[PDB]
């Protein structure tokens, strides 16, 4: 054939692939964390976009940080093979590099490692996309009038 | 022969490393608002990266924060886009 | 009528959050050889992040070290993109 | 006029900007570093690539902690308002969220600081890119056979 590039992903596998929402609103009293009102607002808006892009939405509310990291892992362990890509949208209390689950933290490493290029094999080479709404600390940026 | 295995993910950060991330309890999140905006107006014609600067550009320029605690009062959020991808992302074909 | 003093920022890094970083005594850094050819052969041509995400590529495939002692042999590394900006940026006009 | 978007960054100021080079090779026997061999080699690369740009670039070697500072300092408090953009591409060694200067370690923080978009007026709105080739710790990637 003609003159072939590999600048784009291939995104017309049978499948787009999964996106794993998790939704955390209620946290577990001895954490000190609050309810995240309007949470589920951004998890129904979530699953409504990417269903209009034809990922398999499966969304999950309030999981303990043992759930949290159960899922990921079993979800790693499923065969892509026929999917192009895979995405996950995490919605919860955080701070720098952690999410949290109802009962507690969550390193971000230790979820997105699952998915590792040589832990993972049948997503090697297609995209990984963790979308992360959470804070990373408590800094405020007081912005500059323009 | 080989490639990293850090190779090929994309972190979408709401906000900037150690700041805070806006919420609203009507509205939902100022991130998650402007991506799901953004994803619906641009996914069939943009590259990915592309249509991140736009949600970028919109949590920047269209929320500020409003409290009764002006500590919390008239803030700003501006996203994060962490990419280790090693190829253009268009979710079209 | 603000904007976050945080935004316009970009952070090419040369590798990703807690990795090391290589460097050949000779050729000079895998991620700084890797950004020049792709900025001298795609600057004209595409917007930043797409030539960043060619320099990614680069870095990922065409690299590997090389090392008497195994623990820092055969290893690979991937550049890592941080976008705070809020518009698409070409050097060109 | 016709439909005007601002989807790009304005770049015909009459200058593209400034373009800071520093290339960190020797440093002091108390910090326990070794020589960056090849450094100079990136060095001029840069020099060249972003000449060729139209970037009025600037290179500096060997600077202590103290002289980063101070000079990115001085940087800021230039008036950019005839210049499109500002780069800084950092040469040495370094850890997470840290660039060493010959005889120390300089925050990364505290060099974009001075630029942030309420300390730099005549940068606001205007791209700041910071280049930085420098480990941020130690851990290696085995990769995986593709
Ligand atoms: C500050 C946080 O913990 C995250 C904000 C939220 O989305 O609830
Ligand atoms: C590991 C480091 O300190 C940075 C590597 C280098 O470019 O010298």
């Amino acid at each position: 054939s003609g003159i072939s590039l590999d600048n784009s992903y291939k995104m017309d596998y049978p499948e787009m692939g999964l996106c794993i929402i998790i939704n955390n609103k209620n946290f577990h009293k001895s954490t000190g964390m609050t309810s995240r009102s309007g949470t589920d607002v951004d998890a129904a808006n979530l699953r409504e976009t990417f269903r209009n892009l034809k990922y398999e939405v499966r969304n999950k509310n309030d999981l303990t940080r043992e759930e949290i990291v159960e899922l990921m892992r079993d979800v790693s362990k499923e065969d892509h093979s026929k999917r192009s890509s895979f995405v996950c949208v995490l919605l919860s209390h955080g701070e720098e590099g952690i999410i949290f689950g109802t009962n507690g933290p969550v390193d971000l490493k230790k979820i997105t490692n699952f998915f590792r290029g040589d832990r993972c094999r049948s997503l090697t080479g297609k995209p990984k996309l963790f979308i992360i709404q959470a804070c990373r600390g408590t800094e405020l940026d007081c912005g500059i009038e323009t | 022969h080989k490639i990293p295995v850090e190779a090929d993910f994309l972190y979408a950060y709401s906000t900037a490393p150690g700041y805070y991330s806006w919420r609203n309890s009507k509205d939902g999140s100022w991130f998650i608002q402007s991506l799901c905006a953004m994803l619906k107006q641009y996914a069939d014609k943009l590259e990915f990266m592309h249509i991140l600067t736009r949600v970028n550009r919109k949590v920047a320029t269209e929320f500020e924060s409003f409290s009764f605690d002006a500590t919390f009062h008239a803030k700003k959020q501006i996203p994060c886009i962490v990419s280790m991808l090693t190829k253009e992302l268009y979710f079209y074909h």
